[PDB]
């Protein structure tokens, strides 16, 4: 399932911001 | 009306905007207790004002590190905007100050933790739950946009839950007062609108795309564009291809299709009627906006807080000591802070 793909992914933890 | 309230509110904001508050505390007035959170730029510590005995969240930006990440103008916008604003779903900035090494923003402590923590644990929110939060963000952006402010970092990690179970938007690190367009590539990959990544130059409308991402994530348990690394995410966003869980109401699917409109001339929030296309949408029909603004709606989830200064709704982080130099580090750069 989509939820399962999401949970096995590298970005389920907190996501910091990007920059230049 | 709402139009009358925003006018009063703009004047209040302008007086503080032109003449910002400065150096209204120092470090030794505060007990450092525990790190509440961390970011790309700064860390936040639960703190204790020793004379009043109140608890606050203090954000620590290391001046040199701000300069190496090219966030000086952004850090100056953050303090200036935050001290000027006043809304019920925005964190209150109480004090700001600097010393030789760092910049400090002491804020209202929000004991309920991040939306992120609860959303991951529970998996997803019911639609009525998501709606309670969405409405508050909708009103918050109406306020911010009327002051020519763009927010630019809406994500569950920047949405704190207070004791009453309501939203306190924190982190104004990318906030910017702009009439007309702006081109800085910033935000958080999953919440970036297609304009930002395509280097087109963009406006308020990127906050409304971000609201559509938020609603999708709150209601689904996962963002509409995820992958293992950011470049693959940027790919899916520009592709303008979204798929909805089968348990999304038809009304919700419809709200989201207008918010996650890649064509920013047809995206809700940017049209002639502005924020009303969102407020008068089918999905929000049960939402009494004035009630939401007064905080007289029953929150569906009040977090548990065993006394003041409890931090059980925040993750544990590794502590680092606060080192202050004998010498001033980037004095000219942060003079107005
Ligand atoms: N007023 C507050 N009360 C309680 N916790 C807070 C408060 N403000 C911030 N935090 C916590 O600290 C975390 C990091 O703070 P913040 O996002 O403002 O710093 P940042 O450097 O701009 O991080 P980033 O840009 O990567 O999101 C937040 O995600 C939140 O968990
Ligand atoms: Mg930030």
């Amino acid at each position: 399932t989509t939820y399962a793909d999401f949970i096995a992914s590298g970005r389920t933890g907190r996501r910091n911001a990007i920059h230049d | 009306s709402v139009k009358e309230f925003l006018a009063k509110a703009k004047e209040d904001f302008l007086k503080k905007w032109e003449n910002p508050a400065q150096n209204t505390a120092h470090l030794d007035q505060f007990e450092r207790i525990k790190t509440l959170g961390t970011g790309s730029f700064g860390r936040v510590m639960l703190v204790k004002h020793m004379e009043t005995g109140n608890h606050y969240a203090m954000k620590i930006l290391d001046k040199q590190k701000v300069v190496k990440l090219k966030q000086i103008e952004h850090t100056l916008n953050e303090k200036r905007i935050l001290q000027a604003v006043n809304f019920p779903f925005l964190v209150k900035l109480e004090f700001s100050f600097k010393d030789n090494s760092n910049l400090y923003m002491v804020m209202e402590y929000a004991p309920g933790g991040e939306m992120f923590s609860h959303l991951r644990r529970i998996g997803r929110f019911s639609e009525p739950h998501a709606r309670f939060y969405a409405a508050q963000i909708v009103l918050t952006f109406e306020y911010l946009h009327s002051l020519d402010l763009i927010y630019r970092d809406l994500k569950p990690e920047n949405l704190m839950i207070d004791q009453q179970g309501y939203i306190q938007v924190t982190d104004f690190g990318f906030a910017k007062r702009v009439k007309g367009r702006t081109w800085t590539l910033c935000g958080t990959p999953e919440y970036l609108a297609p304009e930002i990544i395509l280097s087109k130059g963009y406006n308020k409308a990127v906050d409304w795309w971000a609201l559509g991402v938020l609603i999708y994530e709150m209601a689904a348990g996962y963002p509409p564009f995820f992958a293992d690394q950011p470049i693959q995410i940027y790919e899916k966003i520009v592709s303008g291809k979204v798929r909805f869980p089968s348990h999304f109401s038809s009304d919700l699917k419809d709200l989201l299709r207008n918010l996650l409109q890649v064509d920013l001339t047809k995206r809700f929030g940017n049209l002639k009627n502005g924020v009303n296309d969102i407020k008068n949408h089918k999905w929000f029909a049960t939402t009494d906006w004035i009630a939401i603004y007064q905080r007289k709606v029953e929150a569906p989830f009040i977090p548990k807080f065993k006394g003041p200064g409890d931090t059980s709704n925040f993750d544990d982080y590794e502590e680092e000591e606060i080192r202050v130099s004998i010498n001033e580090k980037c004095g000219k750069e942060f003079s107005e802070f």
